[PDB]
Formats: C-alpha cells, structure tokens, sequence
C-alpha cells in the first residue's frame, strides 16, 4: 500500500478556482475544541490514497 | 518556494482573480508635501502571477 499520495477530506468552505490549499491545520469536527491536537472529532485534513 | 523573480508619485493596483494576482502600475514626478496631488492617469497592468494563494490581508514596508 502506497500512502505517499494525500487527499484533502475537510475544509470550512469549497475551494475557488485554481486555489491551493497545501495548510495542516487540525479540523474540529465537534464542539470540543482541538487546541492543535488530534483526535475524536479533531482530524488531519489530508488522509492517504490507498 | 512556487516562484521567484529578480529584475515622485507611484500608484499600484492589487487585485486577487480566481487565484492570478494583477498588479498594475504607474509612476509620475510630482511637486507636493501634503497629500496627493489632484489630476487624472491610467495605470497600466505590469505584472500577472500565478499564485493561487489566499488573500486576506497585507502590510507595506519601508
Ligand atoms: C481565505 O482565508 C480566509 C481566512 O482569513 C477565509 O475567510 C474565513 O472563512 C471562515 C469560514 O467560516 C470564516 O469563519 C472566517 O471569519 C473568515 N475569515 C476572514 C478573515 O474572512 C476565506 O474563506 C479563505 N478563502 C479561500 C478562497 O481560501
């Protein structure tokens, strides 16, 4: 299994045309904030291709 | 590191299209110590990047 290549799977709001987005920043799914740790409903936003 | 270029009054327009950055330019010798001048001129594109980088704030440096 090659988990080089990355995929965004959260953001706060679709991306414009031809916009990079290359940030790590920790996504709050819930109502706990993360405070930069990851976690139950705090995630990564890239996760690996399969 | 996506790119890296090396080459009064001075008036410039930023704008942020669809992730290109234009900036256009213009210059002209003036004669004035309390604001700028009053009179008209055209500021002529002088430069387009491809950036595609999030706009939301800037700062000048002198
Ligand atoms: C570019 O980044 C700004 C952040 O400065 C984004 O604007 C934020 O959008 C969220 C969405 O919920 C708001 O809660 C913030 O208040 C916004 N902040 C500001 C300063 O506007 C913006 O959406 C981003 N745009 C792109 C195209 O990436």
């Amino acid at each position: 299994g090659n988990y080089n290549y990355l995929y965004r799977l959260f953001r706060k709001s679709n991306l414009k045309p031809f916009e990079r987005d290359i940030s790590t920043e920790i996504y709050q799914a819930g109502s706990t904030p993360c405070n930069g740790v990851e976690g139950f409903n705090c995630y990564f936003p890239l996760q690996s291709y399969g | 590191c996506t790119f890296e270029y090396v080459s009064n009054l001075r008036e410039f327009v930023f704008k942020n299209i669809d992730g290109y950055f234009k900036i256009y330019s213009k210059h002209t010798p003036i004669n004035l110590v309390r604001d700028l001048p009053q009179g008209f001129s055209a500021l002529e594109p002088l430069v387009d990047l491809p950036i595609g980088i999030n706009i939301t704030r800037f700062q000048t440096l002198l």
